[PDB]
């Protein structure tokens, strides 16, 4: 499947069955928090 | 750099998404009185589509993309708007211009009394 439909796809009907169903099959693969970096500043 | 529009979209269950995105320490970021947080998402080697989810406990945060490209040259995928994500699950997603860096900005700064927890959660495509 293409990405252009999987994202079509989820934007139409969104839960977190629809995200996990995707997620089992490959389709969409989840980025792990402890490997995104995280920055902060105070105006 | 021909770029995409961005999709964006809310969904009604905000309970069951925070008790999901709990599970994980690093997914809930607690962002300061006049603070503004940046979660920076990288290209992926294989990937096409970027998805984000966020949604905050009690009150409003301001929420924008950018991208950074790999003095950097920065575009603005979405513009930084305060979101009802109290309220609602809200949720997005991007095609990839190009290999870079998307930074999801989570904006506090108009909040002068009040920190914000943070519930987010990021997937992407091949």
């Amino acid at each position: 499947p293409a990405p252009d439909a999987i994202n079509d796809a989820l934007r139409s009907a969104d839960s977190q069955e629809a995200r996990d169903a995707c997620q089992k099959k490959g389709w969409i693969v989840i980025h792990p928090s402890n490997e995104l970096v995280v920055e902060k500043h105070i105006s | 750099p021909v770029i995409a529009a961005p999709s964006m979209w809310t969904r009604p269950q905000i309970k069951d998404f925070k008790e999901k995105i709990q599970q994980d320490a690093d997914s809930v970021i607690t962002v300061g009185r006049g603070e503004v947080v940046t979660v920076r998402v990288p290209t992926h080697e294989e990937g096409s589509y970027l998805f984000w989810e966020f949604a905050t406990d009690n009150y409003d945060i301001g929420f924008g993309v950018y991208f950074e490209w790999t003095k950097p040259l920065l575009d603005e995928i979405v513009p930084v708007y305060r979101r009802d994500c109290h309220e609602e699950v809200y949720a997005g997603s991007h095609q990839y211009p190009g290999r870079g860096v998307y930074l999801l900005k989570f904006d506090n700064s108009y909040s002068l009394w009040r920190s914000k927890s943070v519930y987010y959660r990021v997937y992407y495509t091949r």
